[PDB]
């Protein structure tokens, strides 16, 4: 299903209008509060003192309908950035009044036009507003995919459609929505209502949209296509913008006469509402990212702090995961013995942070699947998970597991081990500290042991993202940095963002590690193409892992491990948002530093400008040892 | 008379006095619970706006924004709704009824000329574009987008059938002309203006016209030349209209959100000025009987009528 609504500039009786539109299957409706040509004087009589009503009455609908199906519009007259003095007072005027108005009336939304370069005053005015009162009302600005001017037939004799290509000037109507957001400092009530011309601009116009908080799309009549049997449809490459939005769930607005007057007028709705039932549906993978969508979280500090037990039902129910780590073992016995000595060698397997076991039944699985002998160590530090080893171990396993109940690099073995095996890993893969732990536990692996996985490595990409820009911005909190939230990074289904660059590998980390002096402090300087004019919001995590020879597990999205919902990306937002153009670099520093307490990251940007060093010492993020 | 509405609304939108000497009424509900329009015929002139003195009267379905006399009997209108309908008049004169009604712009119809034959007409919206109707045959030949924003005023020329003018919010004045493959023209009096909103041809010479402009200032313009030969600060609001006397020498009448009617010499100098209306001047119509004589409506839903010495 779809929620969409019909916008009309007409409306002559309230009452039977939204009946109307609601009969024809519209969720909304999209007007204005005042009549659009009863232009209103504030400063000069006799004008000034017009007798009221000023428009119709707030009884006409219950508050019920105000609330839920009611989008205000501003009247087209007012115009806060005329060149002439006297409009531009009176637009101010006119604008407090029409969105006091709304705000009166409770309506969820209003609507406001960015049709020109200069919105200045227009900006100031809704700014001044919004920090008036205290109302939850939302702000759609009307922008068009293509200026009006762009798109106009080129039938002026004397002045020409310049049929010459600009890159930048053909997105001239994001860089109106750019200047506007700023001027009102990314309120987090101001969104976009998309305007979708009947010519389709170039892709890369199209794509600067991706980030954007893009609430509603906006669809004329005019620009559907009409078939073999007189119905209205779209072509393909309007198709592929609707399947994208759809995903994005943006509501959408009709607006405009219909044009084909033959068949009713739900007719473009039933096939808006046909484009959604085709949409390719949800894999694996995105039945259970739905409600996870651009949510922020804390990372996971499995070290200092112990996991809740339906933290771990939850990842224990990964269809991939378990069964890959199952087959790494697997490979590593045929290896490790060979078939003469299938019933003189028990290979010594150790589960270091074996959590509920299911690395333990994955173990077991693995032998009488290999048909090779195993001794198990179960070690665990989360004496609440220990509590369900130890049941599972006398109810099932038996003498076969030796459950271990400490840390592993505090855990004095009895005997050396064959294979350790370790699911230590964040969604940056060394985030949760896997190199620290099976560093003060290598010393109990035998000196041809294997360690599983054998190598992770992390990865970067630079995006853009208004929006979750806006939502690290909103998680400033008391009696801390007020900045503090800049500076860490965000587990988070990245969803309403841009992917500027080719995710490139950051940090790598080996196991077992026999350098001398072991050391597991970075720096790393990445360089990433951009072939786009964009606005930097932070970079996107992700990491791969090799458990053994072939055997891997990966969340880049171009070798992601298919089903594996596991690991949600990571997110390291930057303070200040960095403008990039077309065929720059953007050049990033990320360093990993620790001391014997706490590891902890530290990142800048160097390229095409410098940021602040992201948390220096630590000072508003860390991972306790 | 039948089907004639007890009750006129308030913001009086048009005046137009048919050649015999008739006077065309269309008025808006621009505020309270219905916003609508009405069509009104007065062949009583002092009458108006007496409802109940009329000669005919129908509701139309939304209000009006513009309207035009379609021959004598034939009337034209610009409706919010997005349409453009001609109502036809009754042969005893009594009944307004609708000839047809076609739902072609998509946002308010804002402005309607007929073109000099009588069975052709422009209409200009918010929509930005511009079409060419039939009104024999009821549909649409033409289409042009060719503003970037709502077309504020469109006025067919007084003897070419196929040219005419349009202004826009996006500074442009076209001059049109269908005979060519690239129709409009951008004319231009100075490159960086005060927006247009009104247009009238000097109805002698189809070579010059007069625009006002946003600010207040009517300027007087040859087609050739393409340079403003004279202006004048007539105004201190938005001079939303322009109407020219039948006279052998005109006058010139002008409408503003001032309040104010003025009418002008030649050069442009103020001859008379009434303050009589006390919300925005809406148009204006010189009587086909008496020239010195001129009605003008408002939204103060006056009809006053003004004598020019
Ligand atoms: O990426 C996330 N967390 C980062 C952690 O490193 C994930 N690991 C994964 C393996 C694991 C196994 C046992 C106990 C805990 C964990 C935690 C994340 C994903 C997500 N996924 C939704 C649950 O279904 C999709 N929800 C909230 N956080
Ligand atoms: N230094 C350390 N010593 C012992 N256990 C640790 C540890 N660091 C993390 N762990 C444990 O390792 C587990 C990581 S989560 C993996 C749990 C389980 N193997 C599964 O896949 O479902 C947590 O239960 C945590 O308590």
């Amino acid at each position: 299903r779809v929620s969409s609504g019909r916008d009309l500039n007409c409306v002559p009786e309230i009452a039977d209008t939204l009946g109307a539109v609601a009969k024809q299957g519209f969720d909304f409706l999209c007007m204005p509060v005042f009549h659009p040509r009863f232009k209103r004087e504030f400063i000069q009589e006799p004008a000034k003192n017009r007798p009221g009503p000023q428009t119709r009455s707030d009884l006409l609908l219950s508050g019920r309908d105000w609330n839920t199906l009611i989008v205000g519009k501003l009247s087209p007259w007012i115009r806060p950035d005329s060149k002439v003095e006297k409009i531009r007072r009176n637009s101010e005027a006119a604008m407090l009044q029409e969105l006091n108005f709304g705000a009166y009336l409770g309506l969820p939304a209003f609507l406001l036009p960015l049709n020109q370069e200069d919105n200045t005053n227009l900006a100031r005015v809704l700014t001044n507003h919004i920090h008036t009162g205290h109302h939850s009302s939302m702000f759609w600005m009307r922008v068009p995919l293509v200026a009006p001017e762009d798109l106009r037939d080129d039938i002026i004799e004397n002045a020409p459609t310049t049929h010459t290509e600009e890159y930048s000037g053909e997105e001239k109507t994001w860089m109106w929505w750019h200047n506007f957001r700023t001027l009102c400092d990314y309120s987090k009530r101001i969104a976009v209502a998309l305007e979708i011309g009947a010519d389709l601009p170039s892709n890369h116009v199209i794509d600067r949209w991706l980030g954007e908080p893009i609430k509603a799309a906006i669809l004329p009549t005019s620009i559907f296509l009409t078939n073999k049997k007189g119905f209205p449809v779209l072509s393909k490459m309007h198709q592929r913008l609707i399947f994208r939005l759809l995903k994005l769930e943006v509501q959408f607005i009709i607006t405009g006469t219909n044009h084909h007057s033959e068949k009713e007028f739900c007719s473009y709705l039933q096939y808006l509402e046909y484009l959604s039932q085709n949409r390719p549906p949800p894999n694996a993978y995105e039945l259970f990212a739905k409600g996870y969508e651009d949510y922020l979280q804390s990372p996971l500090q499995p070290l200092m702090d112990n996991l809740e037990s339906q933290t771990y039902e939850v990842f224990e129910k990964d269809p991939i995961k378990y069964s890959q780590y199952q087959q790494a073992i697997y490979k590593c016995l045929l290896d490790r013995v060979p078939e003469e000595e299938k019933d003189t060698n028990v290979q010594v397997l150790m589960v270091l942070g074996a959590g509920r076991g299911p690395l333990v039944n994955a173990s077991l699985r693995a032998a009488k699947q290999a048909d090779r002998r195993i001794k198990l160590y179960a070690v665990e530090k989360n004496p609440n998970a220990v509590v369900t080893l130890e049941n599972w171990q006398f109810e099932e396993w038996g003498s076969q597991v030796t459950v271990v109940s400490s840390d592993m690099r505090e855990w004095v073995a009895p005997e050396k081990a064959d294979i350790i095996v370790s699911e230590l890993l964040g969604s940056f893969a060394d985030n949760e500290l896997s190199p620290e732990c099976l560093d003060g536990a290598q010393h109990f692996l035998k000196d041809d042991g294997v360690s599983i996985p054998g190598e992770y490595t992390s990865f970067l990409a630079p995006i853009s993202s208004s929006k979750l820009y806006n939502e690290v911005r909103a998680c400033r909190e008391k009696d801390r940095d007020p900045e503090a939230q800049f500076e860490m990074p965000y587990v988070v289904r990245l969803h309403n963002f841009h992917q500027l660059s080719a995710p490139q590998p950051c940090f790598t980390f080996s196991h077992p590690n026999r350098d001398p002096m072991i050391d597991n402090n970075r720096y790393c300087t990445l360089e990433f193409p951009v072939e786009v004019n964009t606005v930097l919001h932070g970079f996107a995590g992700y990491f791969e892992t090799v458990l053994y020879q072939d055997i891997t597990l990966s969340i880049r999205p171009e070798t992601h491990s298919p089903g594996m919902f596991s690991w949600f990306p990571i997110l390291f937002p930057i303070k200040q948002p960095i403008t990039v153009r077309e065929g720059q670099t953007i050049c990033v520093r990320f360093w990993r530093c620790s001391n014997s307490k706490k590891v902890w990251y530290e990142w800048a940007v160097t390229a095409p400008v410098c940021s602040a060093i992201h948390n220096p010492t630590g000072r508003s993020y860390t991972i306790g040892l | 008379p039948p089907n004639a509405p007890a009750c006129m609304e308030r913001q009086l939108e048009a005046a137009r006095y048919r050649s015999d000497g008739a006077l065309l009424l269309g008025a808006s509900s621009l505020s309270g619970r219905c916003w609508a329009g009405s069509l009104w015929l007065f062949k009583d002139p002092c009458a108006a706006p007496n409802e109940g003195f009329c000669s005919a009267g129908v509701q139309t379905e939304a209000g009006v924004a513009d309207l035009t006399w379609v021959g004598e009997r034939g009337i034209l209108v610009a409706s919010d709704s997005g349409a453009v309908e001609l109502w036809e008049l009754d042969e005893n004169e009594t009944l307004i009824v609708s000839k047809f009604c076609k739902y072609e712009h998509d946002d308010i119809v804002s402005t309607v000329s007929v073109l000099s034959s009588g069975t052709q007409a422009v209409s200009g919206s918010k929509d930005i574009c511009i079409k060419v109707w039939d009104l024999a045959q009821q549909v649409v030949l033409s289409s042009y987008r060719a503003h970037a924003a709502q077309v504020t005023c469109v006025a067919a020329s007084p003897h070419k059938d196929s040219v005419f003018l349009s202004c826009s919010e996006d500074n442009r004045i076209l001059l049109w002309d269908t005979r060519c493959p690239k129709p409009a023209s951008q004319i231009g009096c100075s490159a960086p203006g005060y927006l247009p909103t009104s247009l009238a041809w000097h109805p002698q010479q189809s070579e010059v016209f007069v625009f006002g402009d946003e600010n207040g200032t009517v300027s007087l313009v040859d087609t050739k030349s393409t340079s403003c030969v004279l202006s004048s600060a007539v105004h201190s609001q938005c001079v939303t209209g322009l109407v020219f006397s039948p006279h052998s020498v005109p006058f010139l009448a002008s409408l503003s959100e001032d309040c104010s009617l003025a009418v002008l010499d030649s050069s442009l100098s103020e001859l008379f000025r009434s303050q009589a209306h006390r919300d925005f001047v809406r148009d204006a119509t010189w009587s086909p009987l008496n020239h010195s004589l001129l009605t003008t409506v408002g939204w103060d839903h006056q009809v006053v009528h003004h004598v020019v010495p």
